[PDB]
């Protein structure tokens, strides 16, 4: 396969001083709640960092009345019960649908150029905006190409560059000719699927974008900490370099 | 071996310690070895590679204290590493870019030694020593990079335990003793556990002995004029101290690097690795995109460049009645890179020293530095045209290099006068 | 002058911050994780304990009794001068941290028939053995040989002080919510 | 005399015997242990798959593909000239050793429908990628770039031989048995 | 230093290699160096000890192998090494027996050493690094028998992380940081594991610096006397080259020790060692019959032998405000009673060095080893009467041998006169 | 409580040249199978190491379908399914049974004497004489002191060291009179209980005492392999001993 072109969405969290949007990332939350998991898990996920500062930082008891929606197979009674904080999300409900604790950083989406990867340095990994050009990318036609060839079952999805095309589809060099591919996901996003609770707009594009920075959260909850812990980091050495830079230039001008 | 003094107890505890351990003496004559003035921002590589080596001892002891090497908790463990353990996340991209930092500084290391000479007599043992750390270091990151489990761990696993079932004959036992197994599992996990945490103090004791080599004989400078031995008069007039002159250097030189490196850690945790190793092992289907580790990439492109269809292979294949086919030639190629360089103090034949007076040296020399980055980045791309002859003409230089033009330049080569003395040269 | 021995400390100093922020995390790593951290309040069934009985349930990870005292249990108990006991506090999270340790003062209800409380050793951490057992007709721990009275009080040994009673309540007619 | 230099000779040799008996298991704790040789034989339901769909089974810790190929599949398949190959060898366990590499020679059924074999790159064991990937319209290992033909031939890169055939055989109508 | 002959390069090779890096020259110096001829079969444990690290160690790495430190998994995963690994029952019960072999000899090791004044100038840092690697050997003990996560496991990981929340003040933060939670737990089993390996190597760098402490001052001889050193000549009449001389009695001496270990490891392996911890840790009980491992039983005496109603506590306990109780008292007793030998040195104040030569000492050593013996045989004793009475007058006269006796000694005692030189002890 | 005595049998295994009785373990696993089993499991204990060398040695195919009987959860399918020897017998099905895996090694049998363990030191640690003597010890007629007080629910045993012992049988001190403890476990061998292929006689003495000797294998299934390491490496060893004693007695003669 390989590596293509998403859509650059500019999150609140990039850039050295970006961070999260507490209420994006709960509108986000929202989203996965209500769509995603219905086929999505997110077994890496322990329900009570819902309240962790750096996130979307609920409220402990709302947390626990939310893992209550949550069937639960306890670690010692053997049986079910409502999920505590303390658990997990569950498992992917539909055996095909990957984890997606991780995804936002398992995604590359700034591949390149000439594998020099020289634009990755400057535009990060691309993992939520791969993620957001996946939920964007379900054209409401298939690309010309594959007219009357579209395997059953699954979708074609401008933004995906690893899933099947149909031979028709390809070039005399077996390339293929569209951009994207056939995904096993069936569009998830339709316009106000979910209903906000501030009113904020649901269009997809939005919903996409939201969840897309839930699921960068959830992938890295420590970000912030990351970055602080990193401004500061760069400040004691700044600092710690020019003062040994000058105690360096003095000690040797003994010398030269 | 310079002309300078030793440490003279003062202190009460100091007459009453040294008498029993002169273990204070030894310290002070490691670090008031009279070293040449005219170093230069080359020589700072060896302390970043001491300090990454430490960096990565202590955050490996730290990370092992929360680490499950077993399949089933292993990736479980890591992620529970980066969201429960207080600062975790940071220690854990601390070792990983700790590895690559731990590289670009070998690498920066060894192109040293190469351009300069400090491989070339009386400096064989530092060298050869040097390459087996070398060898270690690339042992122990590859067993390190298999433990958190992810789908580039896994297959990382598989495609370097082969490696050893492509030796004729003996090949598919040193492989199934290495995976305990018929395959990598569980028990390949944990038995890389245990090996990953004891190579490192291997590569420590082998670090020891380096550095007692060239205190044995001097470090080089980048004259290739050695120090003068005559008197501690003119000795003193090519070197300084090591303390406080280079001490200090090297903290400034080391506040500099980490500085980067932490400008990486904070905010570019991810650049240098690989997503895939985001998804958990599957040992059902290998990533479409998968890809070795950058500082492992130019050896990796020297070995896939051998392909059946490379002449020189056939004509190997034939000559050997088929026991070096394209596997086994390919996997000789990587090694021999490999130990091609670590020959070099031999394939050398010219006395000169430091390659700076070395006018037809220099042009082979960057072709080889620019060869390895090249060698590096074809390993990135797809084995289709033109990038299957990049890799070819590039595996083709680097053994041209150390085995043809090397020799040869020994005799052809007429070669630039060097200073007089290491003073002249820091002076002028 | 005495800019570049200012130099000195500035740097000196710069550098001692730094070595300190570089160890403080690889010394906290080993502090509680925040899994473990996630400590809530189990509930306890006791409709099924007749008087005698011990009940052993797991809590934060160590073991909290919940015996049923019978009256000799009580009575011992009670029959017991507080300046002879070696621990007066009371050590019960539930009422007062002056309280003494006094019978009473030690169970939940008043005729002194639910003893609950942590069956951690005092001393070192083990956990003492029921059923009466020690000179002292309550626990014994045979780590290093303390005795416990029938109100989980010590009176003999290196254990320092009485079984920790934590925060635990009846919660209705028959279950006790602890933590 | 050469009492004591055969002494010497007894002793070097006894000891040189020690140093071995140490050795030895210190080497052979890493063979495979006693739950791992534990292999079996499984079995596959195969009354699903359509022609055109490959089935990934796990099996000894690596994969095996099971696909049912089309008459596309078949056809480039015995196209193939055993000179125009880079392994002559069938590779395949169920037939004869000496067998060649023709592609009915590579399948289990005779209509050539049926093709089964470990999903394990000759090269150095990655997973070739199916449906029909590569130059030579079968598999693709994305670590070298190997390229298999519809019949799990080594066309092209390092891979020196065809994917293994391993002990299969249909148990009945709609079953495989592997291993 | 004993006057003796350098090393000289012979070889074409060795003198090549010589002139780089004298590695030959210092494996030379160190199996060349003149040893007094009248050692005894008590000077051999330190070569037992050798041996016993490096089996542990190899063992250990081979363990580690198949071992899954994780509470779910680690009491399952060494079954499984008893019963599925090749030789790993055997493996197994040769790191277990390794450990109390490694104890039997240091107990000789040191005993040997207060005997003999082994401790007196100017061989105190040889004594001080040894009492370092006590310690660490303890701690490393200590970790590894909590791994098999049984329940002697379980418990002994309680009381240990214990001692510290003993300590006024800081003590409960001490512990909950051992502990990484409110319990011994997963989080503590890991951390274990982590540090059980880290610590041998730890020890192994220690034992370098203990080994280059007395080649700096020589071995110590069972008559006290010094070798001569005013001439190879007389020199060579109180010595012998070690080399072959003590390397072939060691070689003879470490064959019978391994003779009889191999037959306690063969026939009666789980001797030295508690049946409950063959049954899974339990956090909700505590077995009846807990009880410390042998080589650790002597200090557990003393720890347990303070309890409440014992005066010194009463006293303690009062003219402290209470901070001093029975608990923190017996945990400092414990570390006291090493602590106490470690200063030995300076406790010591007769000038005579061999307790051969001293009439009174020996009685009180020969009640320092009983009482040793003693201590440890109570260790296993209920604390009923007697017993509370014998390990409070044995705890007693251990601390009284070090503080009272020994200084006392100095003074009071009239020693007997030594050999005027080892050469006339040894014809003698 | 305490350590008790147990009744002395005189295995086939002790001794340094003992060996296990082939027959005797299988008629063992049979006691095991057909009475044990059913509150006591063995999760240890791989049942394909019946078949392997040192043991039982059941022919493969027996071991095969002896594992049959057996319900296993299996750990892909999630579904149960039948036994195969690469599983470990179950868990014990009754929660108090303990496990019977290690527990010949999780005994002593010969405690003392004085503390001193002079006594194994000869007489070996005992859990086999252990476990048999408690298999024997179920005395018809509970002990005099207890005529009336039984707690319900157990049954008095000889062997049994950690018991509870009604009030009525302890002495002015506490301690108790009974030289047994009231165990949880009900007698469990009758005589005759299993009918021996081999007619072997099925006593509860014989079963008991078969019955131990597997569990001690159950317990060391390489009891003889460690043996047989154990001379081979006495003999090296005492004759490298011999020869380097006179090396060294040779080469120092020329010193005294
Ligand atoms: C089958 C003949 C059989 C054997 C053998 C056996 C052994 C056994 C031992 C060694 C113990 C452990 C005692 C100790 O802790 O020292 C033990 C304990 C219990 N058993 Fe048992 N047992 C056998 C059979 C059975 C059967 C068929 C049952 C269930 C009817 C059973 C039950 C128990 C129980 C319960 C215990 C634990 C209670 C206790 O007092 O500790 N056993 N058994
Ligand atoms: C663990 C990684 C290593 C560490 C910590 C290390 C450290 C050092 C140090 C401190 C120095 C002196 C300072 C300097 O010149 O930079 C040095 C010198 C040197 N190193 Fe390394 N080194 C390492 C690996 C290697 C490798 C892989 C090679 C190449 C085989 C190598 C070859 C040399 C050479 C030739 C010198 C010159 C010595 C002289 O001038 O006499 N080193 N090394
Ligand atoms: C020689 C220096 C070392 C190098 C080059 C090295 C390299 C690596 C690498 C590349 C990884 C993978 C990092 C990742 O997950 O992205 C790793 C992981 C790990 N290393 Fe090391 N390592 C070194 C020393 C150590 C030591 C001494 C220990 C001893 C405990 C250790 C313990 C670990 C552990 C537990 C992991 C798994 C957790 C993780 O994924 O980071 N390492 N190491
Ligand atoms: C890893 C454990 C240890 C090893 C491998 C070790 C090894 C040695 C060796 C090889 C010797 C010389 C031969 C001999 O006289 O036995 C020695 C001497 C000595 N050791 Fe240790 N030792 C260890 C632990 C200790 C400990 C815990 C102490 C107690 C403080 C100790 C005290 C001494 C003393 C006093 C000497 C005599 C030094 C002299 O004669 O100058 N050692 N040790
Ligand atoms: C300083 C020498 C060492 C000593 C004194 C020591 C001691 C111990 C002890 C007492 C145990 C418990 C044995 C038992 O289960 O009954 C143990 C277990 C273990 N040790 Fe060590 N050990 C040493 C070195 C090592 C090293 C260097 C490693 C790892 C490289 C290691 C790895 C293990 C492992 C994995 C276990 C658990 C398996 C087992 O129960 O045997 N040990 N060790
Ligand atoms: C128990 C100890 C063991 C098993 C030690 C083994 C040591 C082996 C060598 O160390 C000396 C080896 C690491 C070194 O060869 C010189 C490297 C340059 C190997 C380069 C390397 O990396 C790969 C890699 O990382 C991958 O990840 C996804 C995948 C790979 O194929 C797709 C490769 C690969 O094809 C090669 C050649
Ligand atoms: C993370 C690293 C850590 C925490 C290192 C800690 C090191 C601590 C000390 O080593 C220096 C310590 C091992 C040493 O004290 C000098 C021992 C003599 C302690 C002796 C010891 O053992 C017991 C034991 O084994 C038990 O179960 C089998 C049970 C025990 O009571 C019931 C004890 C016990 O009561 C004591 C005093
Ligand atoms: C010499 C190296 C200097 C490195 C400076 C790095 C600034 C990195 O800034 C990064 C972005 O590049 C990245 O795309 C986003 C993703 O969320 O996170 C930011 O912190
Ligand atoms: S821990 Fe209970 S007596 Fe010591
Ligand atoms: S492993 Fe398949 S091409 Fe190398
Ligand atoms: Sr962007
Ligand atoms: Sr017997």
């Amino acid at each position: 396969a390989g590596g293509g072109h998403v859509e650059d969405v500019p999150f609140s969290f990039e850039g050295p001083f970006g961070t999260f949007d507490q209420h994006q990332l709960q509108r986000g939350l929202q989203v996965y709640t209500e769509v995603c998991a219905a086929c999505h898990g997110m077994k890496f996920v322990p329900i009570r960092s819902l309240s962790e500062p750096g996130g979307p930082e609920l409220p402990e008891d709302q947390v626990r009345a939310y893992a209550t929606q949550f069937t639960v197979t306890d670690e010692e009674t053997g049986e079910d019960r409502e999920g505590k904080p303390t658990d997990h999300f569950p498992h992917s409900a539909l055996e095909n649908a990957p984890d997606l604790s991780l995804m936002a950083k398992a995604r590359a989406g700034f591949h390149g150029p000439m594998g020099t990867g020289i634009s990755q340095l400057f535009n990060g990994i691309g993992g939520p905006e791969y993620i957001y050009s996946v939920l964007t990318g379900f054209p409401e036609e298939p690309p010309k190409c594959a007219e009357g060839h579209e395997p059953d079952g699954f979708y074609y999805n401008r933004a995906f560059q690893n899933g099947s095309v149909p031979d028709t589809c390809k070039d005399a060099n077996g390339v293929k000719t569209t951009a994207g591919s056939w995904i096993a996901m069936p569009p998830p996003l339709m316009d106000d699927l979910v209903e906000y609770a501030d009113g904020h707009d649901a269009s997809v594009h939005a919903m996409a974008e939201d969840v897309s920075a839930f699921l960068m959260w959830a992938a890295e909850p420590k970000l912030m900490a990351r970055k602080q812990a990193g401004f500061t980091a760069v400040m004691f050495l700044t600092v710690l370099s020019v003062l040994l830079y000058l105690t360096n230039k003095r000690l040797w001008a003994g010398v030269k | 071996g310079i002309p300078h003094d030793h440490y003279e107890p003062r202190t009460g505890i100091e007459k009453w310690l040294h008498s029993r351990l002169p273990i204070v003496a030894l310290a002070y004559d490691t670090i008031m070895i009279p070293t040449p003035r005219n170093l230069n921002w080359m020589w700072i590589w060896g302390v970043v590679l001491a300090f990454c080596l430490v960096l990565q001892i202590v955050t490996g002891i730290v990370l092992a204290m929360h680490y499950t090497p077993h399949v089933d908790l292993a990736f479980a463990s890591v992620e529970h590493i980066m969201r429960n353990v207080n600062g975790g996340f940071m220690l854990r991209y601390l070792h990983a870019n700790g590895a690559s930092l731990f590289f670009i500084a070998v690498y920066l290391h060894i192109f040293r030694g190469l351009y300069y000479g400090s491989y070339k007599a009386p400096r064989e043992v530092t060298w050869i020593v040097g390459m087996l750390i070398y060898l270690a270091m690339m042992a122990t990151a590859f067993m390190g990079y298999v433990l958190p489990w992810g789908q580039m761990s896994f297959w990382g696993a598989t495609v370097i335990t082969g490696l050893f079932g492509a030796i004729p004959g003996i090949g598919h036992s040193i492989q199934t003793w290495l995976l305990g197994g018929p395959a990598v599992d569980n028990a390949t996990l944990n038995r890389f556990f245990s090996l990953h945490y004891l190579l490192p103090f291997v590569i420590a004791a082998l670090v020891a002995i380096h550095i007692w080599a060239f205190h044995s004989t001097g470090n080089n400078n980048p004259t290739g004029v050695e120090v003068r031995r005559t008197s501690k008069a003119e000795a003193q007039k090519d070197t300084v101290p090591f303390w406080p002159y280079f001490i200090i250097k090297d903290v400034f030189a080391l506040a500099v690097v980490l500085l980067v490196f932490f400008a990486i850690v904070g905010f570019m945790p991810n650049y240098l690795g690989h997503p895939d190793n985001y998804i958990e092992a599957n040992p059902l289907s290998t990533p479409a995109h998968i890809v070795p580790e950058w500082y492992f990439l130019p050896f990796y492109a020297i070995l896939r460049a051998f392909t059946a269809d490379v002449w020189v292979v056939q004509i190997a294949n034939f000559i050997s009645f088929g026991i070096i086919d394209a596997k086994f030639f390919g996997v000789l190629a990587m090694f021999g890179a490999i130990l091609v360089m670590a020959l070099v103090p031999w394939l050398d034949t010219s006395p000169v020293r430091s390659g700076r007076y070395r006018p037809m040296f220099k042009i082979y020399f960057w072709l080889l530095a620019a060869d390895f980055v090249i060698l590096t980045w074809v390993g990135a791309q797809q084995t289709t045209f033109p990038y299957d002859w990049i890799s070819l003409i590039a595996s083709a230089y680097w053994f041209a290099y150390f085995l043809v033009i090397l020799p040869i330049l020994g005799a052809i080569e007429k070669p630039v006068a060097p200073p007089a003395t290491i003073e002249e040269d820091f002076n002028a | 002058g005495t800019r570049r021995d200012f130099l000195y400390y500035a740097t000196a100093g710069a550098g001692a911050v730094a070595t300190g922020a570089a160890v403080w995390p690889l010394i906290n790593q080993m502090n509680p994780s925040a899994d473990v951290q996630a400590l809530a309040s189990i509930f306890v069934d006791v409709s099924s304990v007749e008087p005698g009985v011990q009940l052993t349930v797991k809590f934060l990870g160590k073991p909290i009794f919940i015996r049923r005292r019978t009256e000799a249990d009580i009575e011992l108990g009670r029959s017991v001068q507080l300046g002879q006991l070696v621990d007066t506090n009371a050590r019960n999270a539930n009422i007062d941290a002056g309280a003494e340790a006094t019978d009473q003062n030690r169970t939940l209800d008043e005729a002194g028939e639910w003893l609950v409380m942590w069956g951690v050793c005092t001393h070192l951490g083990c956990v003492p053995i029921g059923g009466v057992s020690g000179d002292f007709g309550g626990w014994f721990c045979p780590c290093h040989g303390s005795h416990y009275d029938s109100a989980g009080r010590i009176r003999k040994g290196p254990a320092p002080e009485n079984l920790p009673i934590p925060l635990a309540k009846f919660i209705d007619e028959t279950t006790i919510q602890l933590g």
